[PDB]
């Protein structure tokens, strides 16, 4: 398993960050706002 | 339909750079080859006497 | 199809700006080549309009012609050569001996 783990570790942080950029997208044809979303997308560490 | 669409511009943009990124996506993790697979199965007997 | 439906009529009421109805200096040196090619278009038009009013007029005509490729056609499939995939050098050669 110490060969599989290895690998697997540096995949992670990319997820949260393509995330991202999807729901804003998603935020946006929503409200037909560019700007908009930014309010909604700020409230994510609160709740971390 | 696009009278939908055409009241709502910011909507479209927003499917079109979707599909564009699932490309892009795709494109990083997508096989190459010069053909496609296309080789017929074959198996081979072998015998001494 | 999904493209045009959806993004094609967005953009099109985005990214064009509505026709200036008097414009009167409309010179530019890439407008006079336009300008060229969209009259010839139109010469082009006309022909074809009384090309097709004399072919619907002239059935003989039309129907001896269509006969004519219709006929080269068929010369034609049998006459050309035959092959699966065309060959390719792939910088290597194999001598046997």
């Amino acid at each position: 398993l110490s060969l599989e783990e290895r690998e697997s570790g540096a995949q992670a942080p990319f997820l949260y960050a393509l995330s991202l950029l999807i729901v804003f997208l998603c935020l946006a044809a929503l409200y037909e706002s560019w700007s908009i979303p930014f309010s909604v997308l700020l409230v994510v560490p609160l709740g971390v | 339909m696009a009278q939908f669409f055409i009241h709502r511009p910011i909507f479209a943009w927003v499917i079109a750079l979707v599909i564009m990124l699932a490309g892009i996506l795709t494109l990083t993790k997508m096989p190459i080859a010069q053909y496609p697979t296309i080789a017929p199965p074959t198996v081979t007997i072998a015998a001494t006497y | 199809l999904i493209v045009a439906l959806t993004f094609t009529p967005a953009l099109c009421a985005t990214i064009l700006k509505q026709h200036d109805p008097n414009k009167e200096p409309s010179n530019n040196i890439f407008a006079r080549f336009f300008r060229s090619f969209n009259n010839g278009f139109d010469r082009m038009s006309h022909s074809y309009q009384n090309g097709v009013s004399r072919m619907l007029k002239g059935k003989i005509f039309s129907g001896v012609l269509y006969a004519v490729v219709v006929a080269l056609l068929v010369f034609l499939f049998q006459k050309l050569p035959s092959s699966f995939l065309p060959e390719e050098d792939q910088g290597v050669v194999m001598t046997l001996v």
